[PDB]
């Protein structure tokens, strides 16, 4: 029992999580 | 807008105020009659509501609310019949018949009572001038 | 709230302003209680009562006998009293198919009498109830059209005459009423 | 046949209008295209990666390949006759579960075969990323299939990836010291100022896609567009309610998109399994029999025959390979269409029963004559369409188009399908 | 295409307040992308989905539709429906609450009454105008749901309340003649008592009209006559069934002005009445009706916004008295018979103007209304009676109430 | 030989579309293809700098 907006929220949240992992990797590499 | 809680109010008043024992049966018959009228109304109104829902002009949650009311009415009727069986021994085979009659009968009585008021809305609407004896004075 | 009378065994609402549904329900419960008090058998039967029917018929016959005496004023009062009795003192758990036709057979006579006497609004309203409770015949539509014409309502007169002629097209009086309505309305406009 | 407790999207209680349908399709398309570009954190096949809507080095590395392969699996199963709303529900939940287990297997296969290699936490992170990235695509396709979207997402996503690749091959703004044919030609016509030298150099352009491939792909596109217009029409009349005269058309491509995609999926799976088997073990008789790999391309093996042709040179080199390849690619679609038409529910028997329910009968043919003509027309039409699709694909491959050979064909079929659906629905 | 003779005289009588109302109403890129794809897309998509999900198909809320249905379910037939009851049903709508979250339904009923009675509210004019301009869509919602429940009396009540709101006059016996621009009630109501509709009015001469209606201003009397000789009275010419796979009624109405005398039916050349039989014609017959010009702007000097006329036609049965299909709201019809070119055709002259030089039987245009019956042909063999109504929805003109019967013979 | 035997009969049986309908066909297919190609091209062209910056 899932609504469409739930699927869209999951997809955008996952894209956000991947880009966030990339950016935290970059800032950790540049900082130290 | 219901005749349910009125019987419970009469019962809580009976618990203290020493009301006569037939008034309980009276309120019970009235509640049964209202439940029967409602059941008939819903059984007859199901198809048109369903058609309006399929055509898409009533929304979505109203149909679920309707389907809930259909069974809530049945459970209320069953509870009332059980209370009736409790009130008098071997008194359920006669109860449904007495109820199915009083429903229609009091519906007719109310419809016939309504004309004493309905007689004046026509006068106000058509601006008639009727003197005594109901005649027309133009 | 609501206070229970002691001696009269009637439930009475003691609040100042009560809604309409509660008033109708309290009236119904008063009637049911006062009737159960009179009915002494513990297990009542939907079988109708006999003394009430005999007295109703007696009053109705005493009212109808004024037709032979050419008394057209008190016969209406007697028939009204008989209908009021058959409406009030008949316990609601008595059968439906025996309480409906008696009411109709008395109400039709009252309608004929009132329409002959001269009162028109009461006759039209009685006809509307009689036709709304499930009785559709050319013995009702002709008089309803007569009333709607006599108290000056033309469009609904035409609508009712047409509905009547669309159920008994071979009738002989509905066409006269339709022609009269058409003429009077063509005057009403032009 | 077992219990099923899995996540799914709820159906619409009432039919969705056209505008909300279009908006849902557009937004789902945007989400898929965005998901296509963003690359993984733990950071070859040319035609198949394009025909299965997957590009390497991105979250979409898996693509719709597991779903299409599960479809192929159930098609093969229905072929051997190993197989009521309950039956359809069981079939669909079985499709979903084999899809998810195939995703789980394919992720591990790719990570084992990937150039990333074994040297573990980052590896499990990568597996989880690919798992979620493909699960979202499966859920999105099921959403568009439930009724919110026009058609199944499996076809639309691949058509969109192929169309975007086609546009990028022509209008590429990257400069080499230009990657797009039109921009490079427009620049060189201006700077070089030697038209006779400029044309003879830009037309061939062995290094990068040229204008010649553009003209060839436009030609094959316009040509294949007209073929779809062909149809067979049979008149019908009503018997229960008289006065209802209609027309029932039968297209030459009864199942247009399905056969070529199924064939491409099968080719992808066999090529990948042969590659990993040739890599894992150095020398074996059966491994060398299934295929040998060298300079990368497969050669002298089973995969050597089934892999597509590059240009007319490889065709004129060895005729036996071309013969076996053409025969295989034709017969594969020919048998796949006749097998898919049954499970799809559009069998001549099923449409005959539908005619019985509607009561539509031929003006001049008797009762059983309608069913005997359906059995005479529908299967032959499906077979001819399946063969024609493969023939057009191999012809476009021989023409040397800029994109994948079957890619333009898939784009045409999908776009025409959606256009005809929108026209039939109206608005 | 259709000449509109009120676009000039409509804005000259409307008050000032209504005029003013109608006039009134490196890491920067990654942060920008994170914003545009985390806070803009999901939020806007959720808002649009919620908005387009709540609203009903007809164009009304969901609470409003639930209220109308829960009011039509428990409706005792003992109550006669007047305009006040429908206004009381409308004062419970939900789309009136979002406009003014402070006002209570009783205030809404009081405001609507202050509008219909042509009375002043004083301070909440820009609220009364909003609710009245919104009331139209709600009334169409109520009409459609009432026709859905197979109930006729509430449908006629709804159409009559819509007429009353549009024209700003309470429903009375002699109201067709109080919908005019400028009449003083306290004079006309008391002096005369036999002038009840436009025809009986035009039976009198020109100066007698001014003397009766009591305005006594030539430059103002010509205005009220140019309003009282331009509202459409209908009249039928030929009306019966047609039997394709789905039967559909074909009416032949003659839109006339309230001044022209009666023309006999036999003078019709019978050519304009018949239909051409062609392949494109037999495919979709309603293409001929969908062609005619549109209807002009009504004369509503007290409706806030502007509207085009209409004609709400609804069909009902004659064996019990129930509505059997949703009301078809036709829109296009030819008002060509009204123009000022054929002014010689007057009623007061009484000279048998039919045999006149400018009388051209092929000059009058005769519109056409087509109603799809929507219900299958009954399986029995015999007679089945119907009754079609064509109620107008901006004026108090004359309408159609005819009974047409289908004789299924097979 | 039987396969081509049925195929030639079926292709002789099927009708040929007109030239005018083909104009509308190519018009609709072209506008749809242009739309999808422009969407894909824009989404590819916007995500290049963000992918260079992030990685």
């Amino acid at each position: 029992r899932v609504d469409p907006l739930v699927v869209l929220f999951l997809a955008v949240g996952f894209i956000f999580s991947v880009v966030a992992l990339h950016v935290i990797s970059k800032v950790a590499g540049k900082l130290f | 807008n219901d005749a349910h809680d009125l019987y419970f109010q009469i019962k809580e008043m009976s618990e203290n105020e020493k009301i006569h024992e037939k008034v309980l049966k009276a309120a019970l018959l009235n509640r049964g009659a209202e439940s029967v009228r409602r059941s008939l109304k819903l059984k007859e109104l199901a198809p048109q509501i369903n058609l309006l829902y399929k055509n898409g002009s009533i929304g979505e949650d109203y149909w679920k609310r309707f389907e809930t009311e259909v069974k809530l009415i049945e459970l209320e009727f069953k509870d009332t019949l059980q209370e009736a069986e409790r009130l008098q021994p071997g008194w359920v085979q006669l109860f449904v018949m007495v109820c199915k009659e009083i429903c229609f009968n009091q519906a007719l009585s109310r419809r016939y009572q309504s004309i004493l008021k309905r007689k004046e809305v026509c006068i106000k609407e058509w601006e008639l001038k009727i003197n005594n004896d109901g005649r027309l004075v133009n | 709230t609501l206070e229970y009378n002691a001696n009269s065994k009637l439930i009475t609402a003691s609040d100042a302003v009560v809604a309409l549904s509660t008033e109708t329900n309290i009236d119904q419960i008063n009637v049911l209680t006062t009737s159960l008090i009179g009915e002494t058998n513990p297990n009542f039967t939907p079988q109708p009562n006999e003394a009430l029917s005999k007295m109703i018929k007696g009053l109705f016959e005493s009212g109808m006998k004024n037709l032979q005496q050419k008394k057209l004023n008190e016969a209406l009062k007697n028939v009204s009293l008989a209908i009021e009795m058959a409406q009030r003192k008949r316990a609601p758990w008595e059968a439906f198919a025996i309480q409906l036709p008696e009411l109709h057979f008395m109400l039709r006579s009252k309608i004929d009498l009132c329409l002959i006497l001269g009162k028109h609004l009461e006759a039209l309203q009685d006809l509307d109830f009689l036709l709304g409770t499930g009785l559709i015949q050319p013995d009702v539509f002709v008089r309803k059209a007569d009333c709607l014409l006599k108290l000056r309502q033309w469009e609904e007169a035409r609508a009712t005459c047409e509905r009547g002629l669309a159920l008994a097209p071979e009738d002989m009086k509905l066409r006269a009423l339709l022609i009269e309505t058409a003429r009077n309305l063509a005057e009403y406009n032009g | 046949p077992f219990e099923s407790f899995l996540p799914e999207v709820i159906a619409p209680e009432r039919k969705v209008p056209y505008n909300q349908k279009l908006i849902w399709t557009g937004v789902s398309l945007l989400i898929f295209l965005i998901l296509g570009q963003i690359p993984l954190y733990g950071i070859p096949l040319y035609w198949l990666r394009a025909m299965l809507a997957s590009n390497r080095g991105t979250l979409l590395e898996l693509g719709v390949s597991p779903i299409i392969t599960s479809s192929m699996i159930f098609q093969f199963l229905q072929g051997t006759q190993l197989l009521s709303k309950q039956d359809r529900e069981l079939f669909q939940i079985a499709q979903k579960v084999c899809a998810i287990i195939l995703i789980l297997g394919q992720a591990l296969v790719v990570v084992m075969t990937g150039n990333y290699g074994a040297p573990l936490p980052i590896c499990l992170l990568l597996i989880f990323q690919l798992m979620f990235a493909s699960l979202i695509v499966m859920l999105l396709d099921e959403l568009l299939s439930k009724g919110y979207g026009l058609g199944s997402g499996i076809s639309l996503f691949t058509a969109t990836n192929i169309a975007e690749q086609i546009f990028w091959r022509a209008f590429a703004p990257t400069t080499v010291n230009f990657e797009g044919a039109v921009i490079a030609f427009f620049h060189l016509l201006a700077v070089r100022k030697d038209k006779k030298r400029a044309l003879v150099e830009a037309f061939y352009r062995t290094n990068l896609p040229n204008m010649f491939q553009v003209l060839m792909t436009v030609a094959i596109f316009l040509f294949v567009l007209y073929l779809q217009g062909f149809r067979y029409e049979l008149p019908i009349r009503s018997t229960k309610v008289r006065g209802q005269i209609g027309i029932y058309p039968i297209k030459l491509f009864y199942t247009s998109n399905t056969p070529i995609m199924l064939q491409s999926a099968l080719t992808s799976n066999i090529f990948l399994i042969s590659q990993i088997l040739f890599q894992k073990y150095p020398t074996n008789p059966l491994i060398r029999l299934i295929g040998v790999w060298g300079i990368q391309m497969a050669l002298s093996g089973l995969a050597y025959y089934i892999q597509p042709l590059m240009s007319l040179s490889e065709a004129l080199l060895d005729p036996i390979k071309t013969i076996v390849y053409i025969t295989f690619v034709l017969g594969s679609c020919a048998v796949f269409s006749k097998t898919w038409i049954e499970i799809s529910g559009t069998s001549p028997r099923d449409i005959a029963k539908q005619f019985k329910d509607q009561g539509m009968v031929i003006n001049g043919k008797r009762e059983t004559s309608i069913y005997r003509e359906l059995k005479k027309i529908i299967p032959t039409a499906a077979a001819f369409g399946g063969a024609t699709i493969g023939a057009l694909s191999v012809g476009s491959d021989l023409l040397g188009t800029l994109g994948s050979g079957a890619s333009i064909l898939m784009a045409t079929t999908t776009i025409y399908g959606y256009y005809e659906a929108a026209a039939k629905e109206g608005g | 295409f259709n000449e509109e003779v009120f676009k000039n005289l409509n804005e000259e009588y409307t008050s000032d307040e209504i005029k003013q109302f109608r006039r009134k109403f490196s890491p920067l890129l990654v942060v920008c992308y994170v914003a545009l794809l985390g806070l803009i897309l999901p939020y806007f998509v959720s808002r649009w989905w919620a908005r387009t999900q709540s609203y009903t198909k007809k164009g009304i809320h969901n609470v409003t539709a639930s209220n109308f249905v829960s009011n039509l379910v428990n409706y005792k037939p003992s109550e006669i429906v007047t305009t006040d009851l429908i206004l009381h049903w409308l004062s419970f709508a939900h789309e009136f609450k979002q406009f003014f979250p402070d006002l209570q339904p009783t205030d809404f009923e009081k405001l609507l009454q202050d509008h219909i009675n042509r009375r002043d509210s004083g301070k909440l004019n820009n609220a009364k105008f909003r609710i009245v301009a919104k009331c139209h869509s709600l009334l169409h919602g109520l009409l459609d749901i009432a026709c859905g429940f197979r109930n006729l009396d509430i449908a006629l009540g709804a159409i009559n309340t819509f007429k009353c709101i549009v024209q700003a006059v309470p429903l009375t016996p002699n109201c067709q003649i109080l919908q005019l621009p400028n009449v003083d009630k306290e004079h006309f109501i008391t002096k005369t008592g036999d002038i009840h509709t436009l025809g009986k009015l035009f039976t009198l001469e020109d100066a007698k009209i001014g003397e009766v209606l009591g305005i006594k201003d030539q430059a103002k009397l010509n205005e009220t006559l140019r309003v009282a000789s331009h509202i459409p009275n209908l009249k039928i010419i030929k009306a019966d069934f047609l039997v394709p796979g789905r039967p559909y009624i074909s009416l032949k109405v003659l839109v006339r002005s309230a001044k022209q005398p009666l023309i006999p039916t036999s003078l019709i050349p019978e050519e304009n009445l018949t239909e051409p039989q062609d392949s494109e014609s037999q495919r979709d017959p309603f293409a001929m009706m969908s062609k005619q010009p549109l209807v002009p702007y009504s004369f509503a000097p007290f409706f806030p916004t502007k509207r085009r006329g209409s004609w709400c036609c609804l069909v009902s049965s004659q064996k019990d008295g129930k509505i059997l299909q949703t009301p078809i709201i036709i829109e296009k019809l030819s008002y060509k018979n009204l123009n000022d070119d054929k002014d010689f055709f007057d009623k007061r002259i009484k000279m048998d103007l039919t045999k006149h030089e400018k009388f051209d039987i092929n000059d009058w245009e005769i519109g056409t209304i087509k109603i799809p019956l929507g219900q299958p042909a009954p399986e029995t063999v015999g007679d089945f009676f119907f009754r079609v109504i064509v109620k107008s929805t901006d004026y108090f003109t004359t309408d159609l109430d005819i009974t047409m019967n289908m004789k299924v013979r097979d | 030989v039987e396969f081509v035997r049925e195929g030639t009969q079926f292709l002789a049986k099927c009708k040929k579309p007109d030239l005018k309908e083909y104009t509308k066909i190519v018009k609709a297919v072209g506008i749809g293809f242009i739309a999808v190609g422009i969407i894909g091209y824009a989404i590819k062209l916007i995500h290049i700098p963000i992918r260079y910056v992030i990685v």
